[PDB]
């Protein structure tokens, strides 16, 4: 009913070779972004390479917040909401610098009797949010290409 | 600008 | 720098907990990288001055904050606890985070209090009355591009005196290794060694060693993707101090346990596109079907105590997660297929404006861990058991709504749901409505029994919240919040904040009424009122804001931006 298979790559053709740059290259967000780019067939270069006209992806601040979303009748936390905010930017060398962001929402219930267990759960959730924050950023790459053509 | 076209749309319904 | 070190402007507040309180802060500039603050905080009801000492530092290893509050004596605590020899009340907090040389990662998140009721009595700067426990984590890691090894210790100080027993990892070692171009496959190895100790001397102690190699084959197209993955899990348990539990439980814990299990996962995704010219010129819709088959054999794990495994929430993202529990003490058997679909909307500028997802989990066989103490509302074991839906609509630049819903046929009711609609013109002009739900059946299933029997827990969650923020004349900023529990038809938290900002100073006045505790002598809730007055000097820094976001985070249910 009008549907057709996607005939265009998720990553725009001009971004098939790019440089991934960050202040924490061995961190978890950088690993997630590099893995996502590798899954899309993107050739990642070192920032010291001599190839020019290669767009750069500079990852920036990452903020993780844990807040109380709801409370029980005694005022104790029932549900925790975790927020991941990622700010990145894409430098197209001739043209311009375009900033992009990602925000990920997750929730989980508390259990003081199994605090250790809950902590592990929290860790796992964080490991997921990074991945959720990576696909979000790649999904904004076609928007940058469209903005590049417009200007 | 019919937003409810998201869950139901068919090309030959239009024309 | 004696020029930059001196007394700050005293602030004050009236609380129902401590009557009139008075702070007399003193700032001290030790160095350009290390600064300190000393605050005598006089509480009238307790009739004493408690000393707050705060210390911020920036070093090569990272940035950190230490804080130490000490109260030599307390009249209220002495009255409530006549038997105790001393009524001193102290708090120690330390938060350090850093990455040195891009390879070393140092993390400290440590909180210790003298008594469980500390945060119900004193203000919430590095803690809250909403917390059920205090966390004490140390972690040192070494991470390079294809490797990382982290050694960490986690301890918890539980507040509620129902069962203060809590397990600790002393220490925990995590090792990850990655390879990416071994033929067409990707490979990784995850190893862990942990030692669980307990606060009580009669509970089992354990040493766990876990190895987990995974190998996966990804295949990708412009329109489709399929990833196959074979994982192997080998765990060894050495448990000691089992006389008490074995003498009192019918199932027997074993000293040496070996748990070996394969795991097979097949994930597939497709993308379809279509042109939606009726919405607006250039808009497109994308349909994204996703399926995943998961198979994990069944191993009876009744001889292993559950140290760190807890039930995982299943949102739409968690539908495709390959684990039922966290940790490694309970690996549920699986023979299941997850099917979901996501629809996305883009404009002419290829910007996501709307997305909606729905999915379900179909179980071919019942998921068993060898032990199954979860209290379900019916005996459903196989079939379409879990449903999850998510939506996010960016209605305009200043509007946006989010929603999520979880359904479990074993609960015979919606497990949890949440929604929120927010208008935000700017960081000062905003309005937000939100709702949170959690059925009593869900609380019964996923939480201990006394939660199901206790009045303050058994009714679940049904909470409506409203947050508003509006400036006047670029100098004033009014902020308000109200949270209401429809189950009990009672207030949970309300806040009011007025700030007058000028060129050289800012004056903030805040009021808050919050759920502060539970009184079981006649079984009601206990509220706390706090009205505060604070002045801070401007001009010395570059901050010129109206302070709206600061007061929006001052209550026990802080505001969060949802576009
Ligand atoms: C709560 C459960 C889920 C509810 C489901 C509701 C689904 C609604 C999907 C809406 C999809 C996007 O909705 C679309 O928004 C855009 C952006 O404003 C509107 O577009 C409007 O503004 C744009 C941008 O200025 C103009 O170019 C356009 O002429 C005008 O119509 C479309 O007319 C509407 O179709
Ligand atoms: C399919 C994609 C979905 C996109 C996201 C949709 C988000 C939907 C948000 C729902 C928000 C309202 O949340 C809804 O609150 C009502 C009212 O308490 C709960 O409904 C409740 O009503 C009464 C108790 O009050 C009971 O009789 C009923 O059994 C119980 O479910 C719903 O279980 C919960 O879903
Ligand atoms: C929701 C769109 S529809 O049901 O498929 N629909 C078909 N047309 S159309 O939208 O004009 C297709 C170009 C006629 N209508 S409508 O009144 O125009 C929907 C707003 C129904
Ligand atoms: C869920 C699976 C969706 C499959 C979409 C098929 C698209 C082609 C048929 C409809 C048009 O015509």
């Amino acid at each position: 009913c009008g549907w057709h298979l996607r005939d265009t790559t998720q990553v725009p053709s001009t971004m098939k070779v790019m440089i991934l740059d960050s202040g924490d290259p061995n961190g978890p967000l950088s690993r997630a972004v590099r893995n996502q780019l590798r899954l899309n067939g993107v050739e990642l270069l070192d920032k010291e390479t001599t190839r020019k006209d290669v767009p750069s992806l500079r990852l920036g601040k990452v903020s993780i917040a844990k807040d109380t979303a709801s409370v029980f009748r005694n005022g104790q936390t029932a549900e925790y909401q975790m927020i991941m905010t990622v700010n990145a930017t894409v430098l197209i060398p001739g043209r311009d610098i375009y900033p992009i962001s990602a925000k990920v929402f997750r929730s989980f219930f508390d259990n003081p009797q199994m605090a250790l267990a809950k902590d592990n759960e929290q860790d796992m959730i964080v490991k997921e949010m990074y991945d959720r924050a990576a696909e979000q950023l790649i999904r904004k790459l076609p928007s940058i290409r469209a903005a590049d053509i417009r200007s | 600008a019919c937003e409810w076209c998201i869950f139901w749309y068919d090309p030959k319904l239009c024309a | 720098d004696k020029r930059r070190s001196g007394f700050l402007i005293p602030n004050a507040k009236y609380t129902t907990t401590n009557y009139f309180e008075f702070y007399l802060p003193y700032y001290w500039n030790i160095a350009p990288n290390m600064d300190a603050t000393i605050t005598p905080h006089y509480m009238h009801r307790r009739g004493n001055i408690m000393w707050e000492n705060e210390f911020r530092y920036l070093s090569q290893a990272g940035a950190g904050l230490m804080e130490l509050d000490y109260l030599p004596s307390d009249k209220v605590y002495e009255d409530e606890h006549p038997n105790d020899d001393s009524s001193r009340r102290w708090l120690f907090y330390w938060n350090h985070s850093g990455v040195m040389d891009q390879v070393w990662r140092f993390n400290v998140d440590y909180t210790k209090v003298s008594d469980p009721s500390y945060f119900n009595d004193f203000d919430n700067k590095y803690g809250s009355s909403t917390d059920g426990y205090a966390t004490q984590k140390f972690s040192v890691g070494y991470a390079v591009q294809n490797f990382n090894a982290t050694v960490s210790t986690k301890q918890f100080q539980v507040f509620s005196e129902q069962n203060t027993s809590s397990y600790s990892a002393e220490p925990q070692l995590d090792v990850n290794y990655y390879q990416n171009d071994v033929g067409p496959f990707d490979t990784r190895i995850y190893g862990q060694a942990v030692h669980f100790v307990n606060t009580r001397d009669d509970m089992p102690e354990a040493t766990r060693v876990h190895l987990e190699p995974t190998i996966n084959l990804p295949l990708s197209n412009n329109w489709g993707s399929i990833n196959t993955e074979a994982k192997f899990l080998a765990t060894h348990y050495q448990q000691t101090n089992l006389d008490w539990y074995n003498s009192r439980n019918t199932t027997k814990l074993d000293e040496s346990v070996n748990r070996v299990m394969p795991q097979f996962k097949v994930d597939g995704k497709m993308v379809f596109e279509r042109d939606m010219e009726m919405l607006a010129p250039g808009y497109t819709q994308t349909l994204e079907p996703r399926a995943q088959y998961l198979y994990v054999p069944y191993r009876d794990q009744s001889d292993i105590y559950n140290y760190d495994s807890s039930l995982l929430q299943s949102d739409y993202s968690g539908l495709f997660r390959d684990r039922t529990y966290g940790g490694l003490d309970r690996i549920a058997s699986a023979n299941q297929v997850t099917t979901g679909v996501t629809s996305r909307i883009y404009d002419d500028a290829a910007v996501e404006r709307f997305n909606i997802s729905v999915g379900q989990i179909y179980y071919f066989t019942e998921s068993r861990t060898g032990d199954d103490n979860i209290t379900w509302e019916n005996d459903d074991k196989t079939g379409s058991l879990v449903w999850a839906g998510d939506t996010y609509w960016r209605i305009s630049e200043r509007w946006g709504l989010r929603g999520g819903i979880q359904y479990d046929t074993r609960l015979d009711n919606v497990a949890t749901s949440n929604s929120s609609i927010e208008y935000r013109r700017d960081e000062d002009r905003l309005v937000q409505l939100n709702y949170h739900y959690a059925s009593p059946e869900y609380i019964q299933a996923t939480l201990p029994k006394y939660y199901s029997t206790a009045e303050q827990y058994k009714n679940g969650i049904s909470q409506v919240g409203a947050v508003a923020s509006r400036p006047i004349a670029d100098r004033w900023s009014i902020v308000g919040a109200y949270y209401y529990d429809t189950n009990a038809n009672k207030q949970a938290d309300s806040m009011l904040g007025v700030q007058y900002s000028s060129c050289c100073y800012a004056i903030r006045v805040g009021y808050e009424r919050k759920l502060n505790g539970w009184d079981n002598d006649k079984q009601h809730a206990v509220y706390d009122n706090a009205i505060g007055f604070n002045i801070e000097l401007r001009g010395l820094s570059s901050n010129y804001g109206l302070g709206t976001q600061e007061m929006l985070r001052s209550n026990i249910l802080p505001y969060q931006n949802t576009l």
